[PDB]
C-alpha cells in the first residue's frame, strides 16, 4: 500500500497535465471568437453560440483529464 | 452489482417522460402557436 | 357587423383568453392540429414571419 | 386544460425502443457474468 | 424506493409541475415562465431545423427536446449542498450515449442498409486508401458511441468531486486559525466561482449534447 | 497613415498625395495640366430639399 | 502570352498602353511586387514608392503617386497612376523641404486637414528618398 | 505485483497527456470556423457539418487515448 | 510512509503545470481582444465582456489545476 | 516479469500519446479547410477529397501509434 | 525522510514549468500590443491599461506555480 | 535481463512520441496545400506534385521514428 | 545527503526550462516589434519603449526560474 499509492499520485500529476490543451483551446475559441466578431459586428448572435460550443467541449475534455486523475485520488 | 435498481428503471422513466412530454407538453406550445397565427393573420 | 362590432368593443380578451375556450369554439384547429401530428410534419408554414425567436442561438 | 394528443411514438422512434431493450438485455445476461462477484 | 428512484420521482414531480401546475387556467397571455418554455422550445425546434433539416426534423424534434428537458432538470439539481448527481454513478449518461448510438445505426441500417457503408467514402479516397478510410471511420463512429455519456456524466461527476474536496479542505475556515481574514476567505471566492462554472458548465454542455444529437441524427439520415 | 478615421477617405487621401508632388513640381515640369491640377474652385454647395443648402463652404 | 505587357495610365497624358514590360516595382501597402510575368490576378492598395520599371531598353525609375497594382489572368497589369517620376527631371530638394517643413504647423490644424497633412508630409519624405 | 499495478497507474496517467492535443484541435477546428463565419455568414450552413465532423475525429482521437488509459487501469 | 508522501509532493509539482494553460490561455484572450478592439474602436463595449469571461474559464482551469495540487499536497 | 509488464504498461501509456498530434493534424488540415473553402466556395468539390484523405491519414498516424501501444500491452 | 525531502525537491523543480505559461502569455499579449498600435496610434490610449492588466494576470498565473514550488522548498 | 526488456520497452515508447512531429508536418503541408489552392484554382495541378513529396518525406521521417521504435521492440 | 542533493540536481535541472519560455516572450516582443516598425516607421519610436518594457519583464520570468534554480544548488 505503498508504491501502489505512490504511483496512484504521480499517475494522478501525469493526467492532470492535459488540462493546458483544454485551457488554449477554449482560448483560442474566444480568441477567433473576438476576432470575427470584430470583423464584422452583426455576426455575433450567429459566432457566439459555436463559440461556448467549443469551450464547454474543451472544458469537457480537462474534465476527462481530471476523471482520469480523480480516479487515482479517490 | 447494485446495477437492477437505476438502469432499466431509468430507462422506464425516460421512455415515460418522453411519452407524456411529446402527447402534452408540445401541443400546448404548438396550439399556442397556431392560434396565435389564426388570430394574427 | 354592428353586432360584430359592438361585441368586439368589449368582448376582446387580448390578454386572457383560454385556449381551451379557443379549441371549443372552433374544432378546426383541434382538426388541423391532430392532422399535422399524424401527419408528421411538426412546421407551421408562416410561423417565424410575426413571431421573434430571440435566439440565444 | 390537459388533453392526449397521439403524436407517433412507435412508427418513428423504434430503433431507440429497440435499442433500449437489447441493452436491457445484455445488462441482464451480463449482471451474472461481468461482474466478478 | 432507493435514492435514485426518489431523486428521479422528485425530478419528475418538479418537471410536470413546471408545465402544468405553470398554467392557473392556461390563458393566451404566454407568462414569463410560459414564455420561458416557449423560448426553450423554440430554440429545440431550430437545432433541429438547423441541424437536420430539410426533409424530416419535425419527426425528431421530440426526442431532441425530451434529452434537453431531462438534461436540463438533471444539471439543475447539481449545484445543491446536499444535491446527490443522481445516485453519483453516472452510468447512465454512458447508456444513455450508448443506446442512442445504437438506435442510430439501427436508423441507418434500415434507411440505407449496405449504404451505410458508403459513409465512409464521402468523396474520393479511392481504392489504395478504402480501408484505412473506413477503418477511421469505424473507429470514429465507436468513439461516437461514447462521446456523449463520458462527458455531460464526467463533467457532473468532477464538479461534484471538486465541490466534495473544496468543502473538505477548507474545514479550518474559521475553526481555530487566526489568519482567517478576506485572504482566508478567498477560498469562499472560488467556491462561488466554481459555482457559477458549475452551472455555465450544465447548461453549455446540454446545449452541447443536443447539437451533437442532431449532428449524429443529420449524419444517420442524410448521407454526405 | 490615419486616412480614414483621423481623415476622411482615399479619396482626399490620394488626391493630397499626388497635390503633395503637384505644389513641389519643377519649373520644367510645371505646365499648363498641372497648373490646371493645382486649381481648385469647386465649391460645397449642398441642396435645399435635400441638405437644407446652408452655404457654399469649399469643396 | 510571352512576357508581361503594362498599362501606365495618368490623368494628363497616358505612359504606358499594352507595351512588353519585364518586372516592375508595384509598392503597395506591405511591400512593392516584382512581376515577372503572367502572375495570379492580384489587387494590392498601391502606397507613393519606387515603381521601377526594366524594359530592353534601361532601368528608368517612376516614383508612384499612388494606384492600384491589379493583375488578371491573361496577364494584364494596369496600373492607374496619377502622377509619375520623369527620369530624374522632376527632382527638387528645397520646395519639398518648405513644403514638407510648412505643412509641420498645420499638421495639427483641424482633424481630417490635420491627419492629412501627415500623409503629405509622410511621401514628401519618400520624395526625398526618392531624390537621390 | 504492486510494481505492475504501480506501473499500470502510471501508463495510465500518461496515456491522458495525448488529450490536450485533442481539445486544443477540436478548439482551433471551431477557431477556423468562427473566422470562416466572419469571412462567409452564408456558407454557414454548409460549413458546420464537417466541422463537427473535424470535432468528432479529434474527440475520437482522445477517446482512444481515454479508452487506453481506462483498459490500463482495469 | 516516505514514499507516500514523497510521490505526494512530485505529483502536486507536475500537476501544477496546469497554470501555464492557464496564462497562455488567458493571454491569447487578451491578445485577441487587443487586436479586435485596436481593429475597430467601437466593439469595445460589447467585446470586453467576451474577454472578461474567456479570462475567467482560463483561470478558472488554472485553479482547478491549483486545487489538484494543494489536494495532493495536504490530502 | 514483474518489471517486464510494468515497462510495457509505461511504454504503452507513453506510446499512446501519438493521438495528440493525430488529432492536432487533423485540426489544422481541417483549419486550412474550413479558411480556404469560406473564402472561396467554388473549390469545395476539388479540394474536398484532399483533405479528406489528408486528416484521414494524418489520423491514421495516431492509429499506428495505437497499434504500437497495443502490441506493447498484447 | 530523506526521500521525503528529495522528492519535495523535485516537486518544487517541476513545479516551476508553470512560469512557461506566464512567459508565452506576456509575450502574445505584448505581441498582439505591438500590433494593434501598428494598425493606429489613436487606440494606443485604450489598449495599453488591458495590455498591462494581462500581463500582470498572466504573472499572478506563474507565481502560483512559484508559490507552490516555495511551500515545496520551506 | 528483464531491466533490459523493460527499458526496451519504455524507449520504444519514448520513440512512438516522434510521430507527433509528422503529423503535425503533414497537417502544415496539406493545410498550406488547401489554402493555396483555394487561393487560384488554376494552381493545384503544379502544386500538388511538390505537396505529396513533402508529405511523403514527413512520414519518411515518422516512418524512421516508428523504425527505431520498432529495431528497440524486435 | 546523497539522495537530496540528487533530488537537488535533478530539480535545478528541471527548473531550468522556465528560460525557453523567457526567450519565446522576448523573441516574439521583438519579431512584433520588427513587424510594426517595418509596418510604419512612425510608430517605431513610440513602440520601442514598450517592446524594452515587455522583453523586460519577461526576462524578469526567467530570472525567478535561475533563482529558483540556484537555490536548489547551492
Amino acid at each position: 500500500m505503498q508504491l501502489v499509492l505512490a504511483a496512484k499520485y504521480i499517475g494522478a500529476g501525469i493526467s492532470t497535465i492535459g488540462l493546458l490543451g483544454a485551457g488554449i483551446g477554449i482560448a483560442i475559441v474566444f480568441a477567433a471568437l473576438i476576432n470575427g466578431v470584430s470583423r464584422n459586428p452583426s455576426i455575433k448572435d450567429t459566432v457566439f453560440p459555436m463559440a461556448i460550443l467549443g469551450f464547454a467541449l474543451s472544458e469537457a475534455t480537462g474534465l476527462f483529464c481530471l476523471m482520469v486523475s480523480f480516479l487515482l485520488l479517490f | 452489482f447494485y446495477f437492477m435498481n437505476q438502469l432499466t428503471y431509468g430507462f422506464l422513466l425516460m421512455i415515460t417522460l418522453l411519452i407524456l412530454f411529446s402527447q402534452f407538453f408540445l401541443p400546448m406550445i404548438l396550439r399556442l402557436y397556431v392560434s396565435r397565427l389564426f388570430i394574427s393573420k | 357587423l354592428q353586432s360584430t362590432l359592438d361585441n368586439i368593443q368589449s368582448a376582446r380578451p387580448f390578454d386572457e383568453l383560454t385556449v381551451d375556450d379557443l379549441t371549443k369554439i372552433k374544432p378546426e384547429i383541434d382538426a388541423k392540429v391532430e392532422e399535422m401530428v399524424k401527419k408528421g410534419k411538426w412546421d407551421v408554414p408562416g410561423y417565424k414571419d410575426r413571431f421573434g425567436n430571440l435566439n440565444v442561438m | 386544460m390537459l388533453k392526449r394528443f397521439p403524436t407517433p411514438i412507435l412508427k418513428v422512434y423504434w430503433p431507440f425502443f429497440v435499442a433500449g431493450a437489447a441493452v436491457y438485455y445484455g445488462m441482464s445476461k451480463a449482471a451474472d457474468l461481468s461482474s466478478n462477484t | 424506493l432507493t435514492t435514485f428512484s426518489l431523486y428521479t420521482i422528485i425530478v419528475l414531480l418538479v418537471i410536470t409541475s413546471l408545465y402544468t401546475l405553470t398554467n392557473n387556467n392556461n390563458k393566451i397571455i404566454g407568462s414569463r415562465w410560459l414564455i420561458s418554455q416557449e423560448a426553450i422550445y423554440d430554440t429545440i425546434m431550430n437545432m433541429t431545423k438547423g441541424q437536420i433539416g430539410g426533409k424530416n426534423w419535425g419527426l425528431y424534434f421530440p426526442m431532441i427536446f425530451t434529452l434537453f428537458m431531462f438534461i436540463f432538470i438533471a444539471n439543475l439539481i447539481s449545484m445543491i449542498p446536499y444535491s446527490f448527481a443522481l445516485s453519483a454513478h453516472l452510468v447512465f449518461i454512458i447508456s444513455l450515449s450508448i443506446v442512442i448510438w445504437l438506435g442510430n445505426t439501427i436508423l441507418g441500417l434500415y434507411k440505407h442498409g449496405w449504404v451505410f457503408f458508403s459513409l465512409f467514402v464521402p468523396a474520393g479516397t479511392p481504392l489504395p486508401l478504402v480501408p484505412l478510410l473506413v477503418i477511421i471511420e469505424t473507429l470514429s463512429y465507436f468513439a461516437r458511441a461514447i462521446s456523449l455519456g463520458l462527458r455531460l456524466g464526467s463533467n457532473i461527476l468532477a464538479g461534484h468531486l471538486l465541490m466534495v474536496i473544496l468543502a473538505g479542505l477548507t474545514f479550518n475556515f474559521m475553526l481555530i486559525n487566526l489568519f482567517t481574514l478576506v485572504f482566508g476567505f478567498v477560498p469562499l471566492a472560488m467556491i462561488l466561482a466554481i459555482m457559477m462554472l458549475e452551472f455555465a458548465i450544465g447548461i453549455i454542455q446540454g446545449y452541447v449534447w443536443a447539437i451533437l444529437t442532431a449532428s449524429y441524427l443529420k449524419d444517420a439520415v442524410y448521407l454526405h | 497613415s490615419a486616412w480614414r478615421k483621423a481623415g476622411i477617405s482615399y479619396a482626399a487621401y490620394l488626391n493630397v498625395a499626388a497635390q503633395a508632388i503637384r505644389s513641389s513640381l519643377k519649373t520644367e515640369l510645371q505646365t499648363a495640366s498641372v497648373l490646371n491640377r493645382s486649381q481648385t474652385d469647386a465649391f460645397y454647395t449642398q441642396y435645399k430639399n435635400g441638405t437644407a443648402a446652408s452655404e457654399p463652404t469649399p469643396i | 502570352s510571352s512576357g508581361l505587357k503594362l498599362q501606365f495610365a495618368l490623368p494628363h497624358e497616358t505612359l504606358y498602353s499594352g507595351s512588353e514590360v519585364t518586372q516592375v516595382n508595384l509598392p503597395a501597402k506591405s511591400g512593392r511586387i516584382g512581376v515577372l510575368a503572367n502572375h495570379v490576378p492580384t489587387v494590392e492598395q498601391l502606397l507613393p514608392g519606387v515603381v521601377e520599371v526594366m524594359e530592353g531598353s534601361n532601368s528608368k525609375k517612376f516614383f508612384i503617386s499612388g494606384g492600384f497594382a491589379t493583375v488578371q489572368p491573361d496577364s494584364q497589369l494596369c496600373v492607374t497612376a496619377i502622377e509619375a517620376f520623369p527620369l530624374e527631371s522632376f527632382s527638387q530638394e528645397n520646395i519639398k523641404n518648405l513644403l514638407a517643413e510648412a505643412k509641420k504647423n498645420v499638421s495639427s490644424s483641424d482633424a481630417r486637414e490635420a491627419a492629412e497633412a501627415a500623409i503629405q508630409v509622410e511621401v514628401l519624405e519618400n520624395l526625398q528618398s526618392v531624390l537621390k
